[PDB]
């Protein structure tokens, strides 16, 4: 999982 | 989904001071210390000092520190990153250096909301960062496990690190 700079967050999908 | 539901500092990213993105798994194993920074304050000069001499003492066990310039306590970070860039290079900083961020409110860099609300980088005293000079010691898998008030000179983060190692 990753946070970019905005704060929004992505995960392995 | 968003940073409150991440479980590391691993997940994060930021700006380097040269404004280069940078993946903070690259800390994944490393016990971390991320602090905000900056230049014009009276303790300015005893945090970089030793916060340099922490690494040169302990970087070869892994220790690393992230650095975060803020000018939102007393506006006394109000230089470019790049003057900033040269003010640590002054003290022989060879830890890692951020751009400038915000720390407190909504505009605040996600890792700062982040290690703000861990069970161990809640404050004593309240969650909000209360000056330049506050200090998260992370550990090798990312989890905040101790918050350092701007009070709390650096040397005194020595006592926890082998803890951590």
């Amino acid at each position: 999982c990753r946070v970019d700079l905005q704060g929004w967050r992505r995960c392995r999908r | 989904d968003d940073w409150r539901a991440a479980r590391s500092m691993h997940e994060f990213s930021a700006k380097d001071i040269d404004g280069h993105m940078v993946n903070l798994d690259k800390y994944r194993g490393f016990v971390s210390i991320v602090t905000n920074v900056a230049s014009q304050c009276g303790k300015t000069e005893v945090n970089y000092t030793q916060l340099v001499d922490l690494h040169a003492r302990y970087a070869e066990r892994g220790l690393r520190i992230l650095a975060f310039p803020s000018n939102q306590f007393g506006k006394q970070e109000p230089g470019s990153n790049e003057e900033i860039k040269e003010f640590a290079a002054g003290y022989n900083v060879k830890f890692d250096m951020f751009s400038k961020i915000e720390v407190n409110g909504d505009d605040a860099h996600p890792l700062w909301k982040w290690m703000k609300i861990q069970p161990k980088g809640k404050g004593i005293l309240g969650n909000a960062i209360k000056w330049n000079f506050t200090k998260f010691l992370i550990d090798k898998n990312g989890v905040v496990v101790k918050r350092y008030g701007p009070m709390e000179e650096p040397l005194v983060i020595e006592k926890d690190l082998p803890h951590y190692f």
